[PDB]
């Protein structure tokens, strides 16, 4: 957090004005929530590989 | 039940006359009568959807 | 006998904090219910539509439902009439009233299997041990007719003929229908029939841990940052003369 | 509610200094002195906290042991024999 | 900061108690339970209201409606379990709120403390009727033994029990009354809680030191709102850990079978937060003595402020009283352990000894502890 | 409480236990005298109002810094603790007069 | 005698960049406040989810 | 009761407010009896018999 | 010890607003409806709670439980009718509370008046939701027509209509939700009513004269408490007259047949206190216009304070506005009369004219009335 650092541009560009502070909170929530679900779900499938319905659904509905 | 004039169906509360297909002949009704989705698998059974 | 035996803690595919149910076992677990349990055990809280997306497809479950006839209320002439079941229909009740059930058996009333996993101490571990725990009564114990010895059952005398044996049914996928294997599948099914939310329970649990594991250090930082003014605060007493 | 800053008490000849929260580290010497602090705090209270709860475990480890012994049958088969 | 703020005759000044209220700086973490209790209260109302949109009080369709909530309602399974495990968090937070007052001498606020006992009684009453709502062989029988305790009262005991029951025993008449009563009582708690704060803002908080903190008060808004928010998350983390990883860890398994008046569960017991009260009642063979001791133990809180002896106020500088305080907490845990166990020979002796010690400590040992230290400090 | 200094001791002398209890109480570790921790009732509060300005102002800072120590959950260094022998009652003479005044006032409404 | 007052040493808690008395504090002011607000922005993002 | 200490002034105070406290308990007795028609009590009044 | 300095550091200081509050001496009887409204809330909650101890929200046993209340419960028949007629007395009192503000210019209390509209909206929501509880072919069908009005909202109509319904139509899912919602909302009204007074006691009350009454204020306790008690009895007399001598005089007879979704009632209509709004919606053949006019007519109260023109506050010395005020009251009665009549050729013409006059009077004629008199009084 020093002379030419990422956070210095991060504060001035966005956090300097409270109006743009809320924008990154709502826009950041959009991109965080989309990545977090896919990120957290993909772990669940790895823990339960070959367990849930979607891992054995291909065995039916004319696919097998 | 079938006690109508121009289609057999009348609305006894405020007044709305429908034809065989449900077209509004009178009454302050904005939209025509509902028509469900049509599909068939057997000639003796129907599914409303 | 009137004595208690602690069920063993059998490892399960869903015993972990994030482990989910094995839906392949659920499909085989239902086959035990529709062939063995349903003869004299009821499940009146699970529908044929619940198996859709869990162990059977929509077309598979519709075929299962239509395989059994059920009642469809009053006819146009005000009379009962049979009809093939639908997805919305619950599992068939073997008997109309509990009095008939006590008449079918030797007075014992078969408990509902919808919550029997969560309505018994030990959960599926006790049920699995109860199904496979049958043994010859020890010397000095006399059992009346219609009573069988099961140590895992409280009282050690249960009104249950052994319901599971080797090759009692045949599984669709071809797994051997052994005494222990069949009990494992129905125990897996009886858990799903009791806690259908089991998979989503852990799915949101993992999301919480990742979500809260990140917010808790962050929220702590805001607390420390606001309170860092008072923590680093020096007091000086400078009275006159 | 009839009480606020201004009339709370009479404070005289006391000077305080403080820093801006942005000019100081939020987590300064966390494990350098916080960990030796918690050891100091725990010792100051372990002689008044632990003994009351240590006794409860002793009750637990004996009250439960006797209960199983009661449920266990005792060899009192004499006086009947064959 | 924008203007002279003008105005002011509105409800904002009532909110100065949340922003500009003076508060001690050295307020420890044992104090978020005040705000946590408010979080718990509005959480029960939020989840309870949505539960009441699918729950039907008739016995023929009471238990089956609870199953319909979990099995059919979208996301209805979680709401039931944050409600069931929230009451566990409510009484977890409730017992530390009482414990802090015992340790830090907060009962010297006689008005606030007395209203606090009333708040405690209201929640324990509210949580009792809620347990009867699912109607699950622990609801029916748990309510059977507790309500039948009122039959020990003379000349009104039989009359009021039927009046409470709405008949000759717990039945559909009792179940409908409980659901209606369970709906209104939490809104009474909100009103009393506002009254509870009204008797505290006159005198402020109670620093763990126990001395007056008027010399070192700090604004509430920038320091304790962020401290309570962190405390709220630790509550949500603890509550959600039960709901999402062990929803039935605290509840008894026998509650999942429909209530049957002809069948008795193998062990009949109330929820874990009433277990300590059950142990005291079961410690006396007499029926009239047991109900009185059950009520006296809960109502002994109002007698605590009249038992103060020490010239100091908080137990911070009272090592002799500190040893007794954790003996009482350990004994209260022994009472909880005893309550969940059947009445046999190892527990009748332990149960009677723990109960006789529970009253002996507060009534005799603690006041004698304060007197002894007064001699040791030359005052 | 902890093992008494002598060997283990059940109850030896009187000054030894009082000295042992003073360190056990732990209000000296915060730089507070004995009368800086007393309960402020309607009696003590008046007896505080009669304190001399030099003594009252000293009490304010001792309390002020103690709350700072309690806020950080810290204690003063080993050399800055209030010595038991050096502890003196700066409020007992003022309390006694309010005791005398209140007893006379109460008994005047009784006789 | 008021000139005898001297602000104590805060270097124990001081951030590493404002540790040097010679270097101006305005160079890192944007980033000192940027890091602190980054924590707040990331906390609200998590709470918003 | 109705006093603060044990003295002649309070003893006179207690005695002076006994007749009012004497008849105040009648409201607590009769009023409670009136509320729930205490039979054992309502069986002695002649007009209400 | 100062008798005037009472137990002040308690809740009595708040109660000084009931005893020592300055009030104008020339307060007429039309002000009594403020205290009557509070009694109506307390009466409705008291009878409501005891009704909820026997009412079951399930469709199969909703109507049958109402019959069981009257037929079986001891004295349960009266409680059902003081609830059914208390709502009639509520809206009788509610409409005069609004009318007095219109006549005496009490809407100049902008904070109190705006909270008053919020209070009005909450009660009409509660009354509408409670009418569906008996489930009697007027409950099912009265809720059917009104709730279906939300389908006219563009692009979100059907989305929220089903979200209100909990399904594709009014059914058991909607019935359980209403009973839970009907339980919670009245306790919200108590909180808002306390806020309603909080925005009024700061600025005092109003007088029929309309001038400031600070020169002739009198204590509330000995003069208005006995005036409100007399006003309360006149309310109890009027409410009890309906309950004991004509319990079904206001309620429609068709409500006594169980709800049948396959059969429609001969005439569909809400309760008498919504009939004035039914006529306005029925005036416009358009669907989106009708729902907007229904909401605008109720929400036009908030627009009244922005339409004041006369330099005098009350209508006491405004004869031109007095002629218009009773024209509006008469027109509001015409809307009520025509609301309960079927939509035929005589009531189609009269319905449009009454509705177009209802908005024309307040929006145009009343502000023009104040301007004319302002010119007529040299100012
Ligand atoms: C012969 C008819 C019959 C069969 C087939 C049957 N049950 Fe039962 N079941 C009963 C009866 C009768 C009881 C009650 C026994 C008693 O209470 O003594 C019972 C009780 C139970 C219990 C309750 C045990 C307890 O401690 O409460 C469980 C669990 C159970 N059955 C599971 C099963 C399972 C799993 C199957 C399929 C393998 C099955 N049953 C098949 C008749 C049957
Ligand atoms: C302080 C407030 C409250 C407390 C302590 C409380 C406590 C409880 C408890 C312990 C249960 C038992 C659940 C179980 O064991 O399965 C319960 C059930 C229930 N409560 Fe409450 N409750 C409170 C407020 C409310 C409110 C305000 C409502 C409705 C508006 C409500 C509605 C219900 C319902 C419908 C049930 C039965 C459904 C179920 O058990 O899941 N509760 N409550
Ligand atoms: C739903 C129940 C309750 C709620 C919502 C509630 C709320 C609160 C809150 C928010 C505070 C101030 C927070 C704080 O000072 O830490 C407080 C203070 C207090 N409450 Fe309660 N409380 C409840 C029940 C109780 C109970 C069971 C007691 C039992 C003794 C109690 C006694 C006290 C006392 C003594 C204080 C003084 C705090 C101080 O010393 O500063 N309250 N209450
Ligand atoms: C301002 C408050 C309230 C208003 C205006 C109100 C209004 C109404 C109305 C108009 C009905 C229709 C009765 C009929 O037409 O037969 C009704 C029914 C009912 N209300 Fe309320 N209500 C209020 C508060 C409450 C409360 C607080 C409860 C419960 C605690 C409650 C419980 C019921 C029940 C159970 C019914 C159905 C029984 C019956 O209709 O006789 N109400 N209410
Ligand atoms: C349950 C509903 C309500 C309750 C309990 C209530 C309660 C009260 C009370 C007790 C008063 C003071 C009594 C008086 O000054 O005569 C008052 C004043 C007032 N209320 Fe309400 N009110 C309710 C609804 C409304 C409504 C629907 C309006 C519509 C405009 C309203 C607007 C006002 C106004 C303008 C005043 C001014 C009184 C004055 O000028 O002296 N309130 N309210
Ligand atoms: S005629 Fe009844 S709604 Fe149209």
């Amino acid at each position: 957090m020093v002379a030419p650092t990422l956070t210095a541009r991060l504060y001035s560009l966005l956090f300097r004005r409270t109006s743009t502070f809320a924008l990154t909170i709502v826009v950041g929530a959009l991109f965080f929530e989309r990545a977090f679900d896919q990120g957290a779900d993909a772990i669940y499938e790895h823990i339960n590989e070959g367990k849930l319905w979607k891992h054995i659904k291909h065995k039916y509905e004319n696919k097998e | 039940a079938n006690a109508g004039d121009f289609g057999g169906y009348y609305c006894p509360c405020h007044g709305s006359h429908y034809d065989a297909s449900g077209r509004i002949r009178k009454g302050p009704a904005p939209l025509n009568l509902e028509v469900p989705s049509y599909e068939f698998t057997s000639d003796d059974m129907v599914i409303v959807g | 006998s009137d004595l208690e035996l602690h069920p063993p803690s059998y490892p399960w595919s869903h015993r972990g904090l994030l482990s989910s149910l094995d839906h392949t076992s659920i499909r085989r677990g239902f086959q035990v219910y529709k062939q063995v349990c349903s003869s004299c055990h009821s499940m009146d809280y699970v529908a044929y539509r619940h198996l859709v997306g869990v162990c059977y497809t929509e077309d598979e479950a519709k075929a299962l439902a239509e395989e059994v006839e059920v009642q469809d209320g009053p006819n146009e002439d005000g009379e009962m009439f049979m009809r093939p079941g639908k997805l919305s229909d619950y599992f068939p009740k073997p008997y109309p009233n509990p009095e008939a059930a006590r008449a079918a058996n030797n007075g014992a009333l078969p408990p509902d299997l919808s919550y029997i996993v969560r309505a018994r101490h030990g959960g599926e571990d006790y049920v699995f041990s109860l199904l496979t725990g049958y043994c010859e009564p020890p010397t000095g114990v006399s059992l009346r007719e219609g009573l069988y010895f099961n140590p895992y059952f409280p009282g050690q005398a249960i009104g249950m003929a052994p319901p599971i044996y080797n090759e009692v049914l045949e599984f669709d996928d071809g797994t051997p229908a052994t005494m222990s294997q069949v009990a494992k599948d129905v125990c897996t099914f009886l858990r799903w029939a009791a806690e259908p939310e089991h998979d989503h329970r852990k799915r949101m649990g993992l999301k919480m841990l990742l979500m809260m594991g990140l917010l808790l250090p962050l929220v702590y930082a805001m607390k420390r940052h606001k309170w860092s003014v008072l923590k680093s605060r020096k007091l000086a007493y400078r009275p006159p003369k | 509610m009839g009480r606020q800053f201004g009339h709370l008490t009479r404070v005289r000849h006391v000077i305080t200094y403080s820093l801006s929260p942005f000019e100081q580290r939020a987590f300064p010497h966390y494990f350098s002195k916080g960990i030796p602090n918690v050891l100091r705090r725990t010792r100051a209270c372990i002689l008044r906290v632990a003994p009351p709860f240590v006794a409860f475990y002793l009750v637990y480890t004996w009250g439960t042991q006797e209960f199983e012994k009661s449920k266990r049958k005792n060899p009192a088969a004499y006086e009947n024999d064959r | 900061m924008t203007n002279i703020r003008k105005s002011h005759p509105l409800m904002k000044i009532v909110n100065n108690a949340f922003i500009d209220l003076p508060a001690p700086s050295n307020i420890s973490s044992w104090w978020n339970f005040g705000s946590l209790l408010g979080i718990c209260l509005i959480l029960q109302i939020l989840t309870g209201l949505f539960l009441a949109m699918h729950y039907t009080s008739d016995t023929t369709t009471a238990f089956s409606s609870v199953t319909h909530i979990c099995r059919d309602v979208n996301y209805g399974w979680i709401i039931r379990y944050m409600h069931a495990n929230g009451a566990s968090m409510f009484f977890i937070c409730l017992y530390m709120h009482v414990g802090r007052g015992l340790y830090y001498g907060s009962y010297t606020f006689l008005e606030t403390w007395n209203i606090g006992v009333i708040l405690l009684l209201t929640v324990m009453a509210t949580a009792f009727m809620g347990y009867v709502l699912p109607w699950g062989q622990m609801s029916f029988w748990g309510a059977t033994v507790i309500t039948n305790l009122l039959s020990a009262i003379p000349y009104i005991g039989t009359n009021l029990v039927e009046w409470i029951w709405g008949g000759f025993s717990v039945d559909k008449a009792t179940l409908t009354r409980f659901f209606a009563f369970h709906f209104i009582l939490p809104f009474i708690i909100m009103a009393i809680a506002m009254v509870h704060l009204l008797f505290l803002h006159e005198t402020g908080s109670n620093n763990p030191t126990g001395i007056s903190s008027d010399v070192d008060k700090i604004p509430f808004h920038p320091y304790y709102t962020i401290k309570d928010i962190l405390g709220a998350l630790l509550l949500i983390l603890a509550l959600m850990l039960l709901v999402l990883f062990a929803p039935d860890l605290l509840g008894d398994p026998d509650n999942y079978t429909p209530a049957n008046p002809l069948n008795t569960p193998p062990h009949i017991k109330p929820e874990w937060y009433f277990l300590f009260a059950y142990a005291i009642l079961r410690s006396i063979p007499n029926k009239l003595g047991g109900v009185l001791a059950l009520a006296f133990s809960i109502l002994i809180l109002a007698l605590i402020p009249l038992l103060h002896t020490s010239k100091q106020r908080s137990m911070m500088f009272r090592p002799l009283s500190q040893c007794l305080f954790w003996a009482l907490v350990a004994d209260l845990l022994t009472l909880t352990w005893i309550g969940g166990q059947p009445v046999e020979h190892p527990y009748i002796t332990i149960g009677q000894l723990a109960s006789v010690l529970y009253f002996l400590l507060i009534l005799v040992l603690m006041p004698t502890a304060g007197t002894i230290e007064n001699k040791l400090l030359k005052w | 409480m902890a093992g008494r200094p002598a060997v283990s001791a059940s109850s030896r002398w009187l000054e030894g236990i009082r000295k042992w209890y003073y360190n056990a109480a732990g209000f000296n570790k915060l730089g507070l005298m004995r009368d800086d921790t007393i309960h402020e009732n309607d009696d003590v509060k008046e007896a505080i109002r009669r304190l001399p300005e030099n003594l009252y102002d000293d009490r304010v800072f001792r309390i002020k810094r103690a709350l700072d120590l309690s806020m950080r959950q810290q204690i003063l260094p080993k050399e800055q603790w209030t010595k038991y022998e050096e502890d003196k009652s700066y409020l007992e003479p003022y309390l006694k007069e309010v005791i005398r005044e209140r007893k006379e006032r109460e008994e005047w409404a009784k006789k | 005698s008021h000139t005898d007052i001297k602000v104590p040493d805060f270097s124990d808690y001081r951030r590493p960049e404002v540790l040097d008395s010679t270097k101006s504090s305005k160079e890192s002011s944007e980033a000192r406040k940027g890091f602190s607000y980054l924590v707040t922005a990331t906390t609200t993002v998590g709470v918003a989810y | 009761m109705l006093t603060r200490f044990l003295g002649p002034r309070y003893r006179q105070l207690a005695r002076n407010w006994v007749p009012t406290a004497s008849l105040w308990g009648a409201v607590g007795a009769v009023g409670l009896v009136w509320a729930t028609d205490w039979r054992l009590i309502l069986d002695w009044v002649p007009y209400i018999n």
